[PDB]
């Protein structure tokens, strides 16, 4: 499977594909593995159904937790540094990226934020713009690589974040393509000053439409 | 000193603390509940969300009514986590507040200087009557279907309720009853406020502050 | 010492002398609770599991406490041995040996009068059993009836007169209301249902109780 | 063995095979291996009599445990929860499929729900009409595919069920047929608004002997 | 036991160890918060540093407040390491403070013969007015919007200042008037410190020498 | 009564540190000097805690030596796990007052005892002696010239009050302690004496005993 | 609950438990120690070895002070097995028997009827006065240079024992001067004698007992 | 990857390389391991961005807390013994520091590196490094360390050091023309620890880069 | 690495190389091994800087911390015994070699002594007048053994621990021979009754040249 996460100017966007696989076999067709984890911030898990919902529900209940008690979000240094408290309390297996938008940021165009997590839990504040997670995640990075420059918008990151996950799939087999047949598509996430939305599954499929024609 | 005297003394150590401590008004209106209370702090909040269709209220002292504010959000999350959000109720909470200020009551030397408001409002697309409750100092729990006073004098401020209060009354009609029965027994600089706004999809609790309270009293 | 016990005693009867009143009685189908009870949540009478049922009068975060309490116990038994296993008899002995310990290592005692009633398993015929326990850990085998709360001596002289073994529902249901006296907004009331395939516990509430009264 | 569910326009019907073994010997033809554990569910177990029956009991003595503590019961997503938490505590084995009907849900007709778990404990709700567990799960997976259009009712669903579960004893060892000379069939539960109900051993019998019928 | 009775002894006692101490002042001024004490000690500390913004004043028994002084820096370093630095507030302390005087207070045999002031300026580059909190002896906490003393005899300082109280005060100023104020109940007998809010992180600072003498 | 308990706690261990023989400990050219009424070979009022820093106390032994220990063992832990410049007299003086004040406010007994810590520079630095005195409440007070401790003390401390000379040499700061004892025979059969000498380059403790002590006398 | 007053009533107790008890004399002799009491029985012992040049005796209460008697051997032992058999000494034990009569007396319901006598002489070889330590039910330790005396009625043993004391005294004449002092407030069926020998080469504790005690009475 | 610290007249400096690699792949380009830590020290640590930030976050903190607690800060041997007592608790940091308690302000600068079992050493070689190119950038100073005459020529050698390393070890980055991306450094003396500009690493590495070309 | 102890007629000397490698690599080069741990006591270990120091740190604060504690040093044995519970409690490794003089022995110039430690952290006292740990431990003593008929007095002897180091260093590429280019030597302690003292670098330097002329 492949999470991919860039960051575009004022913002950043998370994209998921659906497949799981057993070996061989596709055991998945519909898995979501982004998801909204509070107002700023999403979390997406190169994993199973549950692996990728389980660890967004938990998070998301620290976060809202943390919220209530002390009548403030935590900053977004403190939000990674609870992340980073449970992925390394889970190894002690697929690691989260993060992305998120943060509000106290001095320059609004570069709040947009993607972290990562390594084989031993540590993180990393993604410099480059984009990152990826997952079997496809080499394909991914080395198509975003030569895309990347399109990026000037979220509409153009959203569409480029699309074409990496295509790419993905079109060169892993554990990573699924755009099924036009059942009509399932990757999820996504977009987040900037005005907080974070799914992407209607309507307009990745028409990205991932497009995408298909222009190939063809 | 005696049994029955004992509980005696503890209720009046109780009664004079919360006596003695500023008033708080939570009432049922259109699109919610609403909270407000005279509080001079930016800081040393007395309204609070609790989950996200169950509010909270509290007068008396600081310490032990946050401490218990904390304890409840501890008490809804865990809940949550282990069975599903609609578990958390007002009526659960506000029986779990019951029972924890019961035993202070009993068990430990000093009863807390405290009066608690849970309320509830319905879920999103629901048609649901809000609900209100008063759990006080001994673990009285008590529901009430139109409005809850707590702290300081409260038998002149409940009835210049009874005598301005009207159900299914606007946000802006609501807090003017609201302000005016506080004021008989004050404007953004010494006010907070707080709705359980039934129309927001997951989580009720918006504050009310600044220019845009102004905008409203 | 003996002080200590007679001024607990006293502190205890007095809250549930305080408190609403609660009628549980024996009957054709059955066992039928009836309780004053104005709230719509906060409630007296429970199931604790599939033969037997609980009615309490005093605090309510008291005996919620030990409604709560009894569930735990009767699941955990029921699971570690047989369905059959959880019995009236049985319940009320964990609540009187509960209360009992309350009474003696609490600062305060329970201000509760607890009635568990249990009727016979589907298609068997035993006589309903109901067992009074009080604040002290006190129990009590009643055979007909069981009343608590509030003024106790003008409700339970009423029933004496007017009760009637192998009574039906509906009239069951209203020697009780007119002994407590001595309406469906102050009233709380359900039946242990001996004709239950498994759950006897069922609660006659609205449009449905209006018509028996 | 195997255990197939699947939803049904109304409902969700969950239906099981009979057989144990040991090694390549038959040790029991008459397992129960599906279970009503309310009056919205079922759980199956491709596991032994003892399993099955156990998991099922523990279950429903949770559910039943909440219903009466709080005068209500779990939400559906609080059920799938309980039942997580509880497979998760014995993988500290064979694998549970849950069959629910959620009664809050606003399409009544799509209302019916199938919930399984992964190797690592991990649950999913499916989304693709049916699922299966068990050594002949992929036999009766790929004959529901090819008969699920055929599905519009209880009835034609329970057909679907009987047929896949013969399909995986017809090449599948473990998993066992029909038995005409004793007269043993594949148990199966059928749920839907007015709630969980076991599937009369005769109109199994009845579906088994036309299956068999028609192929000859 | 009586509560009434107990609670009233306990207070008199503490009350009474209070004022037989020496005297301290907090008050608000244009470059953050001031603290002034009346001590003749070299070593022996009444006014400190707590966390970034931070700061710490009291009066009572030393062993008792030098206890507290320590366990609320052990508290604010703890959760600055488990969330981020901005969680720790002089809200937060004090809410502390309040808790564990209140204990104090109810389980041990005599109370804390203390009184706290917990002050927080604004971080670097903000506006935001200081918050000045008084804890005492019983976990009473009141938000002090200007001025806060503790110690000796309160009335006659408390309203010495009520009269000569600028809000932007200077410096120089501010120092005066509370010097001036605490007279009304040099450098060998004073303890002078601020939390400036114009230092990058630490804004606890000590005024001592040289320096202070340049200032009165 | 919690007030009167205090009281009589307070007077207890007055009285049994007033029963006791005397201590004193002044700065002097040197560094700081100890000066015990102690006829016991044995055991001792006066010893080093760590490498500046120097104890001295009056009352009962078996608590004052209880504590001598403890002062001990935690130096040498501070010590290991920081540095050795980390233990000094107003971090040893500090503990001290925490265990007093445990001791006194939780003890069916408070200790009747009266404990100096002694500090002075470390070799080829200069920084004045600090002197430290803590009491049986734990109450801990910076004395900058002399410290008295046990039995009857106003007679003691106001001959020293008239007797005392900063800077003074070891012989001089010898006398003058002696007289300021006797007024509350003293030979070197009943002292015992010593030293935290800043010229020591490590360990400042040393003991005048002996027909060294004579010397001086 | 007074302090003073709890402390007085112990004190009360334990003072006439061991005034009730026989009396026990240990005294400095030309050889060591000399340990002489008044023991009608010829099982349960008064007076022990504890470690090799130190010795116990006791008065009071025998189920008390053989407790003690028992742990003393157990630290003793424990203390020169962990270090070297010269760190164990009449003043750590002494000192030990202090903290412990101590804890015992704030902490435990009923104080110790007892009063111990802890004595040290010099290794072989070597010239040291012996030392001798009282310790009293409250944790008292007092060092004695000539004579100990405990239990019973003290006044007119000690006064005795005063005028007939000398330094240095031989064997016998320091066992009559003892006999005579216990006379004043008895042969071989009432007595408990031994002494510690500094002549002995590492154990120094011996025992009188039989036809060569009635020898040198 | 390669940190390395070398000894000028009164100060230290220390650099690091930025990158971090899963086997042969290039995980990062911008990898930040030199962490100032107090006012007078900084730790460099050659492994991910996480260790060395958590290492350095953890070790701050706990020099901070020492003072607040304290109010003096720990000397320079209490520094290394709560840093000894981190790693043998818990890859291996290098720590650049400077003893404002020194006799001589122009020798005060320190380093200390720890061995594989977390034994610690202060090195008085003049300077030191750690990680995959360590070998290369120990022979590298050997050579050139005769020139370190002050602040800036010390900055030079530590900069031409990482360039040795990244010439010879593939896990060690050399300076990113295309990227505009640099090692980092941290400079101390007697006035406190301070961040090397990004300006002045790039004007060093430019004339490092035409000095061999 | 090397450590050498020998007695001579009054006391007793202690000396070690300054080499520490990390496989083949020359690690250190100014490596002290050999410290003084109270009056009348030196330890060495065959092992890293740290490992060295760590022990000699913590022996050292036990012996004074019983002499602060009891008033009196421990004596020689009690030393010994301490040494031994902190070696088998750091084994459950190099072991450690320690010299000292026992001021209490009857014979002053017998009175020095040599205690070495077994792999399994068993002591022995050493009666033949020398010892050597380490990796040139068997060179040393060899050399020692053909030179130890020359042992006088105190100087004789420091010459011969340091010929010992010499003859280790030439036969053992792990021990550290004198370095003439960057004027390192080995180090070395000296105990006698007027106490332990570290010997001056200049005296090893004079001795190391003496021995390298007269090989040359």
């Amino acid at each position: 499977x492949t999470i991919v996460a860039l960051k575009y100017p004022g913002g950043v966007v998370m994209a998921g594909d659906r497949r799981s696989t057993q070996g061989n076999m596709i055991s998945g067709r519909d898995v979501r593995k982004v998801y909204i984890t509070d107002d700023y911030t999403a979390t997406g898990i190169a994993g199973t159904a549950a692996v990728a919902v389980e660890f967004a529900r938990l998070y998301a209940v620290e976060l809202e937790h943390y919220e209530k008690l002390e009548g403030v979000p935590l900053t977004f240094a403190g939000k990674i540094n609870r992340l980073a408290i449970m992925v390394r309390g889970n190894l002690a297996l697929a690691l989260p990226l993060l992305a998120g938008y943060d509000i106290h940021a001095s320059d609004p165009q570069s709040a947009g934020r993607i972290v990562s997590f390594d084989a031993a839990g540590g993180w990393n504040i993604e410099e480059e713009g984009y990152q990826a997670v997952g079997s496809g995640s080499l394909f991914a990075k080395s198509s975003m690589k030569k895309l990347y420059s399109q990026v000037t918008d979220g509409d153009s990151g959203l569409r480029v974040a699309v074409e990496a996950l295509y790419d993905a799939a079109d060169d892993d087999s554990a990573t699924g393509g755009p099924d036009l047949v059942r009509g399932i598509f990757p999820t996504a996430v977009i987040i900037d000053a005005d907080g974070a939305v799914d992407v209607p599954e309507s307009r990745i499929a028409e990205l991932a439409r497009a995408i298909i024609e222009s190939r063809s | 000193i005696s049994p029955e005297q004992a509980m005696r003394e503890r209720s009046e150590l109780a009664r004079k603390g919360i006596a003695r401590a500023k008033s708080v008004v939570a009432l049922a209106y259109a699109g919610g509940v609403l909270f407000v209370a005279e509080n001079p702090s930016r800081s040393l909040q007395k309204i609070s969300e609790l989950y996200d269709r169950v509010g909270f209220a509290a007068a008396g002292k600081f310490n032990e009514f946050d401490n218990l504010r904390r304890g409840g959000i501890q008490f809804a999350d865990t809940r949550g986590y282990a069975y599903d959000r609609r578990d958390v109720t007002g009526r659960q909470l506000a029986n779990v507040y019951a029972q924890t200020l019961g035993t202070i009551f009993t068990e430990q030397a000093k009863p807390y200087e405290v009066e608690l408001c849970v309320a509830e409002v319905a879920h999103y697309g629901e048609t649901k009557r809000p609900e209100l409750y008063r759990i006080t100092y001994d673990g009285s729990i008590a529901d009430e279907p139109h409005f809850v006073v707590m702290g300081g004098t409260t038998e002149p401020i409940a009835n210049a309720l009874k005598e301005s209060y009207a159900e299914n009354a606007s946000l802006t009609d609501a807090l003017r009853i609201a302000v005016a029965a506080l004021r008989a027994g004050l404007g953004v600089a010494s006010l907070e406020v707080a709705v359980l706004d039934a129309n927001r999809p997951r989580r009720a609790f918006r504050r009310i502050t600044g220019s845009a309270l102004q905008a409203l009293l």
